[PDB]
């Protein structure tokens, strides 16, 4: 088994393989100490490095290229008034709980009340939060500025970019099959990096899956006709294919008109839209046994690091309060403009759709690493690790914006998570055949 | 093999056949034959003549150590604005590449950390922008002026 | 082969793991490798369901630099569930409750508040301890060099004094002892005397191996050079990186009884307790700087290691863990 | 009084702070200050070790919108920080990612 001081330390270390590790890391000190100061800014630059948790196959690595529940709070000073907000909006929770409709009103109003002398990102998100509760008791360019205001999406792109581009070396024939092809904001990044590969950039086939059109449009045309006209300009071949569907368990193994796997590779996309499938039974162990049936080389998962799924009402709408009310926290450097207010108009109605609505209704059901993890691990996948590559890229990228200041990556299990400080908000993960 | 050359306001100057090959467009024409009489330069000053002459001869004789040429290429230098603009067309006419390199790297030297004010004053050049203009390339130039 | 006699296997692996993944880090010309550095930390989020009797939460003092500390407190034994967020703040129970506010270590430029070791041993000192601790999340250099630790600690002191939910019955004032390891000794150590001259009153200083240096090398630096985990490079490293260009190690900040710096004879000063283990290389600075807290007129109590080494206090599989862990609740519980 | 040419030899040996300085003295200063081939020297003097030809970086820098913007817009902030500081293949693939998604963004359908 593992050792236990180790383990709570934070490393992954057998208890049988002490002596061998011992051993490796004094021939490593040895092969260091032999070299100058070119190998270590060889290792400190050139290479990449994959679960540093995992001491023999970090060593291991090293080696070969020298000689060739948990809930988490954070608390904010911006609360003078805000004690008596929460204590109101958990006394009409729970008399919402308790079948009680009158008193859940004259805490709506009060709640109303006091948040009208309120300054803070604590009003908005009581605003929002009290619309939502009264929406329950009645009932008993939204994502491109969202993208273009905030780090969530364009970091799970790229990431999402770099492990494919990463799971993409010495092919020739590659298929990418989109869950979300959204506005595509995230393929020409890496058509790009496929063009300026070393080899020569190969053929690419993109199919992609949308939410039906509300307005009976061809939003999925128009995409694959801007990618097709950027993929001319750039030289490289390109076949698309859009397709129109209300949920994923309607797709199977045989419509998509897949070609043989030992002549092209398959690759799955998927941000954001794997927890909006969760609300119907049966359809997420389809879904996934669809993936295992289409035999892809890589899966990669970007989901929101937070438990929404409970059983119980009350526990699930104090621990939306606290993400969201530390997720409108985050959002208060950033200047006005029209792109902040309909951000907050999408988080807003992301809250009412989270809160008030429910049954197969209610899409909004997010959970964790861990429980995705065993829901994956069920049907024979197995996790795939990030290198430093993939964390360096990210930091720049939070570093574009307002200096780099508060928002962090870590790592963890050979997944990646963004957040604010310590608090994981989207984590993103790699999975592959078994 | 001496070669006789014949500037505009009628002197004569004689260089040698070696130094002749550093000239690459004499070099074209001697390849092709066709060559007697004394090459005339007709758009040539006698002086820049006379000083190109001297630093290839100075050049190839030094070639047959980097800082007794960098010394001496930095004495060269202390010429004005008309002698450095004569030399820089002259450099341009008869093609060689390393007075030219020299010229304009000086030039770039004097006029590198200056502002849109001591250029001006420097090349003594007339400002043709308008007031709108003039503020929309200061705009978007901004960066620089912080 | 020196090391392997001295330390078990465990540990022994561990630092030499730390020493191995620092030095494929260290840059010749002064710059920091950051990203990788990042990558290679393991880091812990916090728990506010009580495991073991400890739960703990983020603080997020300052905005301007990102001041973040984190607290942990022992678990409730009137809330059978869980504590809640309205609960985190809730006023201590007990005529005197003593809290630690702690600094970590890393040469200035390595680790973090958040960081598994210390989470650990933060988490253990509660357990023992029985008290509330408080971990300060200070800048690092080289990219924020002197004196922005100094004013981190300072400004983590003052929110920790001003509390009103960490407070005392018997007297109506809070019982702070601060506490360092390693570079948080000396941050520590700096944090203690501007507050002397300030009006917030300290109770005590705990030092575990503190960092301290002068431009004269000493009898342990030469024998003792790389069979302990430690060189005495990466010591002038990690100086160069924190002092401001063109200073030596007679800085204040490097030797606190230099001729430049204030003398601590007729000044406030609390108690300390200096831990130094005698088989690492600046053993002979610490004893100077207790040597010199003695000659100055204020209480200090030395606790000499006889065959301990640097990261001693990171897993309680060895003898001298205990016997730290018991001085310090008898020096806390006085 | 100086000709077109003569001022693209003058202005190669000059750095990226002074041309942009200079971009704006006269209009044939102007207009040789934005052939590609400057800037293109100018934003290929930190990079190390890059992995791939100059000619294929070349045009698809120029099909995304030349080497003018690419500097100007990303490689200066990253820049701002530690000015000597190399740039790696990394940098180079956040910055051409971050051009060609604009470059997307801009163009119509
Ligand atoms: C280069 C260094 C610096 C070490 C000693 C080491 O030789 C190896 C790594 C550092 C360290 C890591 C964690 C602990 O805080 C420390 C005191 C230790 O034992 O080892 C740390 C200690 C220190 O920060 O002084």
């Amino acid at each position: 088994m593992d050792d236990e001081l180790l383990a709570v330390l934070g490393y992954k270390v057998r208890s049988s393989e002490m002596a061998e590790v011992a051993l490796k890391l004094e021939q490593l000190e040895t092969m260091m100490s032999n070299v100058q100061e070119d190998g270590l800014s060889h290792l400190a630059t050139d290479t990449v490095h994959y679960n540093p948790s995992e001491l023999y196959s970090w060593l291991d690595n090293m080696l070969s290229e020298l000689n060739p529940s948990t809930r988490s709070v954070i608390l904010v000073d911006s609360q003078e008034n805000g004690v008596r907000l929460v204590h109101a909006l958990m006394a009409c929770a729970e008399a919402i709980q308790q079948n009680n409709l009158t008193l859940a009103e004259a805490l709506v109003k009060q709640i109303g009340c006091l948040a009208v002398s309120q300054a803070g990102a604590m009003r908005k998100v009581a605003t929002y939060f009290a619309e939502a509760l009264a929406r329950r008791i009645y009932r008993l360019t939204l994502q491109m500025h969202f993208y273009e205001t905030c780090p969530y999406l364009k970091f799970a792109h790229f990431t999402a970019n770099q492990a494919i581009l990463e799971a993409f070396e010495g092919k020739k024939r590659v298929h990418v099959i989109d869950f979300s092809m959204n506005q595509g904001l995230q393929w020409p990044a890496l058509m790009q990096a496929l063009a300026l590969r070393e080899g020569g950039p190969p053929t690419f086939r993109l199919t992609g899956i949308g939410p039906p059109a509300p307005d009976n449009s061809d939003h999925l045309h128009e995409v694959g006709c801007k990618l097709a006209q950027l993929a001319e300009a750039i030289h490289v071949e390109f076949e698309y294919r859009g397709f129109v569907a209300n949920s994923l368990a309607d797709l199977d193994a045989s419509m998509l008109e897949l070609r043989p796997s030992d002549t092209e590779a398959v690759a799955v996309n998927s941000v954001f839209e794997l927890h909006k499938l969760l609300g119907r039974p049966g359809g997420i162990e389809k879904v996934l046994g669809v993936v295992k049936q289409i035999k892809p080389v890589i899966f990669t998962v970007v989901e929101q690091e937070s438990n929404h799924n409970g059983p119980v009402f009350l526990d699930r709408f104090t621990e939306s309060l606290h993400y969201y009310s530390t997720l409108f926290d985050s959002l208060e450097g950033v200047p006005n403009s029209q792109d902040k207010v309909m951000s907050e108009v999408y988080l807003g109605k992301q809250i009412c759709n989270l809160v008030a609505c429910e049954g197969p209704d209610r899409v909004e059901r997010h959970e964790t690493l861990s429980q995705w993890g065993n829901r994956f691990g069920s049907s024979g996948l197995a996790p795939a690790h990030l290198g430093s590559n993939a964390f360096k890229q990210a930091s720049m990228l939070l570093s574009v914006f307002n200096s780099g200041q508060g928002y962090r990556v870590e790592e963890s299990n050979g997944c990646l998570m963004l957040g604010w400080h310590t608090r994981p908000l989207i984590t993103t993960s790699a999975w592959k055949l078994s | 093999k001496k070669i006789v050359l014949k500037s505009s306001d009628g002197e004569s100057f004689e260089v040698e056949e070696a130094v002749a090959l550093e000239s690459q467009t004499i070099a074209h024409m001697v390849e092709d034959d066709c060559v007697d009489n004394g090459v005339p330069l007709p758009n040539v000053t006698s002086k820049i003549l006379a000083k190109v002459i001297e630093y290839c001869k100075r050049h190839v004789e030094a070639a047959a150590s980097d800082d007794d040429l960098k010394a001496w290429d930095a004495d060269f230098m202390k010429i004005d604005q008309a002698t450095l603009f004569e030399l820089i067309l002259a450099a341009n006419y008869l093609n060689i590449k390393n007075l030219l390199d020299l010229t304009c790297q000086t030039v770039a030297d004097m006029i590198k950390g200056k502002t849109p004010e001591e250029i001006r004053t420097t090349f003594n050049i007339k400002n043709d922008f308008t007031p709108e203009e003039e503020e929309e390339v200061r705009r978007e130039n901004q960066w620089a002026f912080e | 082969i020196e090391s392997r006699t001295v330390v078990p296997l465990n540990t022994w692996v561990l630092i030499s793991n730390f020493k191995v993944a620092y030095n494929i880090l260290r840059r010749p010309d002064g710059t920091f490798n950051r990203h990788l550095a990042e990558y290679l930390d393991r880091k812990v989020t916090a728990n506010a369901n009580p495991v073991d009797g400890v739960f703990s939460f983020d603080v997020l003092i300052d905005r301007r630099i990102n001041l973040l500390s984190r607290v942990y407190r022992p678990a409730y034994a009137d809330q059978e569930q869980p504590p809640s967020i309205l609960d985190l703040e809730k006023p201590v129970d007990g005529d005197i409750v003593p809290v630690i506010l702690f600094f970590h270590g890393g040469s200035f430029a390595h680790s973090s508040a958040n960081s598994a070791i210390y989470d650990t041993l933060c988490r253990r000192l509660v357990g023992l301890c029985k008290c509330v601790v408080v971990s300060v999340n200070y800048r690092r250099a080289p990219e924020n060099p002197y004196p922005c630790a100094y004013d981190d600690g300072w400004i983590a002191l003052n929110w920790v004094n001003s509390r009103s939910w960490l407070k005392s019955k018997k007297d109506s004032k809070v019982h702070i002892f601060l506490a360092g390891d390693s570079s948080g000794g000396n941050i520590a150590h700096n944090v203690a005397l501007r507050a002397g001259e300030s009006g917030i009153d300290v109770l005590g200083n705990i030092l575990l191996n503190p960092m301290f240096g002068g431009n004269e090398r000493t009898e342990s630096e030469k024998s003792l050079d790389g069979k302990y985990f430690v060189t005495v490079r990466d010591r002038d490293w990690y100086w160069k990186a924190f002092l401001p260009e063109g200073e030596d190690r007679e800085h204040p900040a490097c030797n606190p009884f230099s001729p430049r710096g204030k003398s601590l004879e007729g000044v406030s000063f609390p108690k300390s307790l200096v831990v130094v283990a005698g088989l690492d290389l600046i053993r002979d600075w610490q004893l100077a700087y207790a040597e010199g807290l003695k000659k100055a007129g204020q209480e200090v109590k030395l606790m000499h290691l006889e065959k301990a080494t640097v990261g001693f206090y990171l897993l309680p599989n060895n003898n001298h863990f205990h016997n730290v862990m018991d001085e310090i609740s008898a020096f806390v519980n006085a | 009084n100086l000709d077109e040419n003569l001022v693209y030899e003058v202005l190669k040996h000059v750095d990226a702070k002074t041309l942009a300085m200079s971009s704006c003295v006269s209009k044939i200063w102007h207009k040789t200050a934005q052939d590609e081939r400057l800037w293109e020297l100018i934003c290929t003097r930190h990079w190390t070790n890059i992995g791939c030809g100059q000619n294929q970086l070349r045009s698809v820098v120029l099909a995304l919108g030349g080497f003018r913007r690419l500097h100007s817009l990303y490689l200066w902030p990253l820049s701002k920080p530690n000015p000597r500081a190399r740039f790696g293949k990394d940098e180079l693939k956040l910055t051409l990612s971050l051009l060609s998604i604009r470059y997307y963004k801009k163009m119509s359908f």
